[PDB]
């Protein structure tokens, strides 16, 4: 049926180019209004821009903020939509999502151009822009304390710092802990690098003896720290 | 679909035109009826009809312009539909020549008493509006 | 942002919400609601004088009035809790489309806790290391909505911190992390640094030196 | 066991009515044309609503020199092309409008002078032409 | 089917009255339109008036020559349309035909009140109008000559002068004679009375001693004159 | 007589012939053709914008222009040698109806033949009897249509003239009368008196006085 894929997204520096490519099936895409909308992470949707059909002359209209940077296109024959995205701001990061785009108008209330809108959305495809190479993590320990403990549960942890691009995967005791453990998403930096923690809630009986190990690691740059915990 | 865009300009045209045909279609039956009924007795009827219509869209400047945001449509076929289908400026003008044709006093009294009359109607209209909700 | 919205706003199970769009645009054109889980394709959900496409319940159902809009949910369900976009044209006439900012819905399906918080300072490693970052970790709070905030001896330090956004627990309660990043000699030479949790008003804080 | 005179009466009527519905139907779209395309182009004097009086001055006056010295005809068309195209092609109302804009004093009073006396000239054209051309 | 009878004419002084009546049958007759027409003798049609229907009020209109004279009525329950002439001219001899009135008007080209036209018609009702009484003829011979003979072929007849009223039948010999035979339709004088002739032709060669006899008759004043023709001097 | 007929028209057998009506009330309102032989009552045959009822033969068919209705017969027949009226209001929109003047429509189904005329003086009897008519009969023509003058010593006589209309006679053709009457004392102290007959043009007249 109606399916849409993007492809192409990931790591560029500021001022570079890149390519996103949309794989549409299922229906008469010679002829479907396309428009791409991307969404910054921990932002909103914004329409970037919209190819228009075979009766328009293949008209594109884009975003303010994207106008001369960005050029739209497609291959009805591949029946794919290409987004090109050329001298690239760190604003553009976020997931690109292209979606076939029904066009509305009443006959009686209307005002042209009618209204569009999005019936069929593709995944996203993931672009990143920003100077920060690739580097492993410092891992720090978050030692428990009385500040920490709860009476019959403390909490410990591991602050993995510093560190690009995502992600880190962190476990306790080579897995062996799971119940206690919560990892958290990470935040990330003006550095451009990111840093998350983990912690581990357990017996404040426990402290001072019992062998606590968080297991950080981080493909990307094939790192991986291994540390203790202990008051 | 064979050029979005016109198509539906297109279509918003032939609203505000619809709009429009009726407006003035009953516009200019009541000025019809005023005129015949009222013609035989500075002919009246197309005097009556004239004043009126001062009237109304004088009542509707000041509304259409303090008062918008409502429609567009609605405007369109009150204003250039209705009120210039009760309006004329023809019927007026024939009998003016056929006073003057026939030899200059009335046919003087029909320019000033349609001109200034259809505009103090105007006036009545804003007035009356701005006045009502000041 | 032509178009308008309140950022988050919430519904009890089984009640009804409405999210309400505003700008110029909506006057003279329609609008497209649309779902948004996190990870997974926005949704469709109405456009129009009145169109809802196959698929979406009965329960959603846009309307227009003046220059708002708004999606009705009737019959509030767990699977609701989203973000909800309007979208229209950015001015009246225009070929370009706009969305809105976008509401977050929490559909209130869990009793309201109280944020319990933890406060690490540096660790005489990352001391050694010539950084210091300070670790701020909330657990166990309903809703999943909270303000942070860092102080030195009681002042503001509005510099230096980043926050986590709340995440699902095991408990289905929710819990996010905030780093204050100081230099050393800014952490010595100070008596106190305290995190400051404001959750639905309360303001637990707590406090490491 | 409605009159046949009756019957008869409001039947002829409605289509003397027909008759005005179409004619000025046809009238009035003329002048919104002329004015929504050709407003825009001198506040001082608009030109849309004064080219419709002008046009319909000179319509109206072919034919008062025309449907009374040439008959055989019907009152139908007499109708629908007078108190209907005549009519809707032609306004007193939004001519009215603009002299008040300039009024709330110079373009005010010649929005006045050159309506009128212009869309008097064109019955004087029309009449001219008319009873000259078939004298 | 449809049909429509007159009755109730006849003989009538000026200044009298008299009341024609026209039985219809046929067709819905609670609703027509109903108009009489007269002919006068060697003349046209005349329209006399028309009695609207029920959705006009039973209106009726009058010819401008018989108005405030004449009254127009009807029964639907007995079916029939009343004629009263009243003090009487005599323009208004002549037949008397009622005739069924359909309406028409087209929607397009109409001009109101539409017009009426007549379907069906009754057969007449002759309403004669003289002063004159009743009077037997004057019969007076017709005689052959040389200005009447033809070679071989001689015409002879005889002159009904002055009678009243219509009709006279003359034969000849007792109805002997068809062949020659030709009795004219009668000519009415300013008298009030009429007059024909009668003409048989004949051989040329029988002048002189066979016998030419014409047989008027007058039933209505019951006269019979029978008279011989011969050659004059 | 608001609605003007031409009083008379022929036409030969199988052609075709229009009867003409004229009036002011025709420009406003429709007319109706009705036939009408003698004796016979009137038969509707059309009416208003194009009704033919039903019956009356395709070939009778209506016209209406300007201020003029017509009655198309569209191939004479013998049977149509008839009288026709049209019928329409007298003015412009009132209920009275009225009719034409009505055309004698003839047929001309037989060959013309020439008047011959017989003419008789008094009777010495009649003149006994204090009165004094001439009588001529005209015979043996077609068509049926003439003309009849009365002279007194080649004078015009226009008072005592009395004519009748042609019949059919036995061979199918037509046959008139004429009767003029006069006092003997005028018949006595005139040297002639003559009955002229006009029959298409020709001029047959004879003659009688005081054997």
């Amino acid at each position: 049926e109606v399916r849409l894929v993007e492809s192409g997204g990931g790591l560029v520096k500021p001022g570079g180019s890149l390519r996103l490519s949309c794989s549409a099936s299922g229906f008469d895409f010679d002829n479907a209004w396309m428009t791409w909308v991307r969404q910054p992470p921990g932002k909103g949707l914004e329409w970037v821009g919209r190819i228009t059909g075979p009766g328009e002359g293949w008209s594109v209209d884009y975003a303010e903020s994207v106008k001369g940077r960005f050029t739209i296109s497609r291959d009805n024959t591949k029946n794919t939509l290409y987004l090109e995205m050329n001298n690239v701001r760190t604003e553009d990061t976020g997931y690109y999502f292209c979606a076939r785009t029904g066009k509305y108008y009443d006959f009686w209330s209307g005002y042209p151009p009618g209204e569009e809108y999005f019936q069929d959305w593709g995944q996203g495809t993931l672009v990143i822009v920003s100077s920060a190479s690739t580097k492993g993590p410092s891992v720090f320990p978050l030692a428990p304390s009385s500040k920490s403990t709860s009476g019959g549960t403390a909490a410990l942890g591991c602050l993995v710092k510093d560190y690009f691009p995502e992600p880190v995967t962190v476990s306790w005791n080579s897995g062996a802990l799971t119940s206690g453990v919560h990892t958290f998403p990470a935040v990330l930096q003006s550095s451009g690098l990111y840093s998350l923690s983990s912690v581990v809630t357990v017996p404040s009986s426990s402290l001072g003896t019992q062998t606590y190990i968080c297991n950080v690691n981080h493909k990307p740059s094939n790192t991986k720290v291994d540390k203790k915990v202990e008051p | 679909l064979w050029n979005w865009f016109d198509i539906t300009n297109w279509l918003w045209y032939i609203k505000s035109l619809f709009a429009v045909i009726i407006g003035g279609s009953v516009g200019c039956t009541l000025r019809w009826l005023l005129s015949t009924k009222f013609n035989s007795l500075l002919p009246p009827g197309t005097l009556v009809v004239n004043l009126l219509a001062g009237l109304i869209i004088g009542t509707m400047l000041a509304y259409f312009l303090r008062q918008p945001h409502l429609d567009p449509f609605w405007k369109l076929m009150i204003t250039t539909g209705l009120c210039g289908g009760l309006s004329t400026f023809s019927t007026f003008s024939v009998e003016v020549f056929a006073l003057l044709q026939a030899g200059y006093i009335w046919a003087l009294t029909s320019v000033l008493v349609h001109v200034i009359g259809s505009l103090i109607m105007t006036a009545l209209g804003f007035f009356i509006i701005t006045i009502l909700f000041a | 942002s032509e178009l308008t919205q309140d950022p988050a706003v919430s519904v009890a199970l089984k009640q009804t919400v409405t999210i309400t769009c505003r700008g110029d645009s909506l006057r003279s054109h329609y609008a497209s609601w649309y779902q948004k889980k996190p990870g997974q394709a926005p949704v469709l959900l109405f456009y129009g004088k009145n169109n809802r496409p196959s698929g979406i319940p009965d329960r959603f159902s846009g309307s227009a009035s003046g220059n708002r809009a708004s999606l009705t949910i009737t019959g509030a369900q767990a699977e609701d809790e989203a973000d909800y976009y309007c979208s229209s044209r950015d001015k009246s006439g225009s070929r370009l489309s706009v969305f809105g900012g976008g509401t977050k819905l929490t559909v209130l399906s869990q009793p309201k806790a109280a944020p319990s918080v933890t406060l690490f300072p540096p660790s005489s490693e990352e001391l050694q290391a010539n950084k210091a970052t300070l670790v701020c970790l909330i657990s166990d709070f309903y809703p999943g909505a909270v303000t942070v905030a860092w102080k030195a001896d009681s002042s503001p330090v509005k510099a230096g911190v980043e926050t986590t956004t709340p995440s699902k627990q095991s408990n289905n309660k929710y819990a996010a992390s905030s780093y204050l990043s100081l230099t050393p000699e800014q952490w010595k030479s100070h008596r106190s640094y305290s995190c400051q949790v404001t959750h639905e008003g309360s303001t637990v804080e707590k406090t490491v030196a």
